[PDB]
RNA sequence: CACCAUGUUCAA
RNA sequence: GCGCGGAUAGCUCAGUCGGUAGAGCAGGGGAUUGAAAAUCCCCGUGUCCUUGGUUCGAUUCCGAGUCCGCGCACCA
RNA sequence: UGCCAUUUGUACACACCGCCCGUCGUUGUUUCCGAUGAUGGUGCAAUACAGGUGAUCGGACGAAAGUUCACCGAUAUUUCUUCAAUAGAGGAAGCAAAAGUCGUAACAAGGUAGCUGUAGGUGAACCUGCAGCUGGAUCAUUU
RNA sequence: AAGUGUGGAGAUCGAAGAUGAUUAGAGACCAUUGUAGUCCACACUGCAAACGAUGACACCCAUGAAUUGGGGAU
RNA sequence: GAUUAGGGUUCGAUUCCGGAGAGGGAGCCUGAGAAAUAGCUACCACUUCUACGGAGGGCAGCAGGCGCGCAAAUUGCCCAAUGUCAAAACAAAACGAUGAGGCAGCGAAAAGAAAUAGAGUUUUCAAUGGGGGAUAUUUAAACCCAUCCAAUAUCGAGUAACAAUUGGAGGACAAGUCUGGUGCCAGCACCCGCGGUAAUUCCAGCUCCAAAAGCGUAUAUUA
């Protein structure tokens, strides 16, 4: 009862959940980027949605304030820490204008399809998901993952997987036992 | 010809505005207590009855029907209300004293469509769900 | 006479429905790979009619 | 300026 | 308390003063209607308290007795 | 008897074979009145009064038991007040339901123009008297 | 306006009521009547389509006939 | 706290602060502090043991129990941590108490992250979880998670049967002029409306749509 852990809400349902208009859009972000549900989605809306809101906050506040050196350098930072702008853009106005695909190139699923790791996007979320991508080495297993700029350098197969330099996999474990009776 | 400015005007403006909310019927519901003891629900949902007697309530113009519904007594306060019996049959899982758990449905007590003058439903006999029961997913107990 | 429904007609067209039974159908893909087969066959797969009807009595 | 009342239920 | 009285289909009910049963609604099916309502036709149908005396036979006669109403009573 | 055009009124729209009002029957519901019946708390203040506290005496063995008085006061009982619930013969009002009855009040100058107020009459819509109104069927006729 | 109380008045119209008639019925319209009322005094009531279905007080606001009362020029 | 452009409209029994209460109502003692209740006295309402003489009760502490309801868990392990008390550091024959408080069991209140497959020429190749288990690790002890299937030497997917559901398909509102049944019936339908023998709406089969380890419904409440 005395427990002070915090916890909140990442994700918002959309109004009208019947417009034809966002239902298409929305499964091609769902097949272009292999992604789940659609609250996979909801939440990188959240998440650019409250960068625009901020970034919209500190643009009604003039120039030489405190809160818009601070804290609107902050928010310059994190795009270009992340890859979410590249670094020619850094007049705060971009942040306004990013988008949701913009988003989800960065996540972990995207680049291990992007950097040629694996065959398609499908083939990326699984290679994941079952322990085969070290970012730093360190095996990764969230596609949600959003690599930084300096992790793209580093994005390799892990040390302790099949595909890398680590001891094979089931389907070879499985049949060296079934050889191994004989 | 409506309000009233001026800067010492406020309780005017205060007192003027407390009596035209009685006025709008979702702030007086709201705020009286007529509306709960009246209520044949405690102020709340879902409550429990026990059948009494099965009545075909026949349909409004221009439908034509008889909706099958029973007349149960609640246990938290001793009020005979009506609650319609929903799915095709369903009057078949329903016998008299069983023990019904009787919802609202719609419209806040206020007779969804076609039925006339009846307002709650009935959602689970002898403790278990009168949907389930249709779908059979489970049978009822004894 | 006035009325023509009784109560001793409930549940009158769900019995006599013919019960007919569900066929095999093997699974279709859970999850990320459902999302997949949607999109496969809406997009890259070329108003649009999502479920077009063969004909039938209407023509 | 005599009298001149009414047409069942849904639906098209 | 005595007397006058009435019981015939699922119900309701008319009876030749002493020879065996009338309808109607409720029911099941058709005609009708765009489907109904009304409407018309056709279909199930009443051992008549219990019975005796038994007219060739008691529903119809008379008297006994469940049923359910009605006329009328301590004595100054 | 019908048809065509113009004007005007309409609550009509499968369109006057239209729409529609009240009483009365049948069914179901929620209120209200009503002799009478009755329940749970408050407040008010009236006595009775458990305990204790302080005082006064007491003094078995300094100091227990016990006196007496004052005070705080639970509880009990009664008196009205007040709030919230509740049974009732009977008498009503309202609402809601497929096609029962009686008329026809309103909508057209709806066939007595409608309607407001009031007063009295009537099975029932309603009629009638008086003064208003046009939301009228007239923006108008001693220049 | 109807209504009420107490006094007057009481011509005419006239809710109630009564007779005729129309009508399937007529408790209505129409005809003949006729009570309360109408009218006055003093009390009471305070219920209107009490309307312009338009709250009061200021401000600005184009045009051409008129009209009522006051004032000023000829 | 919820919602909110702005102005607002609501909720706050509930972890922190304060106030109040310990079955109702009093009255006290002791103490620096109580009008204390795991202190006392009394009455009222219930109430347990008795050998009938008498003696006791107070879970709005933690587990539980019966009722009441639409509605809420284990008569669990421990002081290892956080603290409190105190004659008290720990250790040495020689471990202070703690239902405060942790820890675990139940637990779709609400929140995060996430499987139910990938890749290629009928036909193969790779994967690694769910799950079994340890030289062990965690832990106060277990659990969980994490790590691991040899380090000389560790089990395992194919219908991957290890099988996704919940509500819909006239309109709003995304998605069938498909087929069978019923015939203003049965039922659906928040609202508009469906159903009267060719039902875009019911009961079903198929096929689609939506959200998805979730999704309907009801009542409050904000937009
Ligand atoms: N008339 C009955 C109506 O029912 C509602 O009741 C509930 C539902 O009907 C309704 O459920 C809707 C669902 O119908 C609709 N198709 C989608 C919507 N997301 C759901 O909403 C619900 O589910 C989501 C989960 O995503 C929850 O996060 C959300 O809080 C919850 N409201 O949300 C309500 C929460 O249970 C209203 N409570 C009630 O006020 C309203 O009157
Ligand atoms: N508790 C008082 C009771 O009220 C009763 O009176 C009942 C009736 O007099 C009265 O009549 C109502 C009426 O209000 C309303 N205007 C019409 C409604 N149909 C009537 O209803 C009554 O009559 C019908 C029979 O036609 C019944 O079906 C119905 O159940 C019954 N309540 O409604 C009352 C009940 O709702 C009886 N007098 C008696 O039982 C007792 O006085
Ligand atoms: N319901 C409350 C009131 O009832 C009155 O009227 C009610 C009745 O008098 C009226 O009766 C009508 C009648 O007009 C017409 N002549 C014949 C019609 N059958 C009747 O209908 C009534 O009875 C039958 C059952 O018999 C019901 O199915 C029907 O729904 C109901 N309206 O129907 C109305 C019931 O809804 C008032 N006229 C009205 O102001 C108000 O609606
Ligand atoms: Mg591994
Ligand atoms: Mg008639
Ligand atoms: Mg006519
Ligand atoms: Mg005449
Ligand atoms: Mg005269
Ligand atoms: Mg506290
Ligand atoms: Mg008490
Ligand atoms: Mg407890
Ligand atoms: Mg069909
Ligand atoms: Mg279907």
């Amino acid at each position: 009862m005395r427990n002070y852990n915090n916890f909140n809400r990442v994700w918002k349902a959309p109004r009208r959940p019947f417009e034809k208009e966002r239902l298409d859009r929305e499964m091609k972000l769902c097949g272009q980027y292999g992604l789940r549900c659609k609250r996979e989605i909801w939440r990188v809306n959240m998440t650019l949605s409250k960068m625009r809101r901020t970034a919209r906050l500190l643009l009604t506040l003039p120039e030489n304030h405190p809160r818009r050196l601070l804290e609107g350098s902050a928010i310059m930072r994190r795009c270009h820490e992340y890859g979410f702008l590249d670094e020619e853009k850094d007049k705060l106005d971009y942040v306004l204008s990013l988008t949701v695909p913009d988003i989800l190139e960065r996540r972990l699923q995207t680049i291990v399809f992007k950097a040629g790791l694996a065959k398609s996007v499908h083939h990326a979320r699984v290679l994941i998901q079952q322990r085969h991508i070290a970012v730093a080495k360190q095996i990764v297993t969230i596609p949600s993952f959003i690599v930084r700029v300096s992790s793209e350098r580093h994005i390799a197969f892990a040390d302790a997987s099949p595909f890398g330099n680590g001891r094979p996999g089931r389907v070879k474990r499985v049949r060296a036992k079934a050889a191994k009776r004989h | 010809m409506t309000k009233t400015n001026g800067q010492n005007a406020a309780r005017k403006l205060v007192r003027l505005r407390r009596r035209n909310r009685w006025a709008d019927k979702g702030w007086k519901r709201a705020h009286t207590f007529a509306a709960k003891k009246a209520n044949p629900f405690g102020g709340s949902s879902h409550a429990k009855g026990i059948v009494l007697e099965k009545i075909g309530v026949g349909a409004k113009q221009p439908n034509s029907a008889i909706r099958k519904c029973v007349r149960v007594q609640l246990i938290k306060n001793d009020k005979k209300i009506i609650a319609f019996v929903p799915n095709d049959g369903c009057l078949h899982f329903i016998e008299e004293n069983d023990e019904v758990l009787v919802s609202g449905f719609g419209r806040s007590g206020h007779a969804v469509g076609d039925i006339p003058g009846v307002r709650f439903k009935i959602v689970k006999v002898s403790s278990v769900g009168l949907y389930a029961l249709y779908r059979q997913k489970k049978e009822k107990p004894r | 006479g006035k009325i023509h429904g009784s109560l001793a007609r409930a549940g009158k067209v769900k019995n006599q429905t013919p019960k007919v039974a569900k066929q095999e159908k093997p699974k279709q893909p859970r999850g990320r790979a459902l999302k997949r087969l949607k999109y496969t066959r809406r997009f890259l797969s070329k108003k649009v009619h999502m479920n077009k009807q063969p004909p039938g009595k209407a023509g």
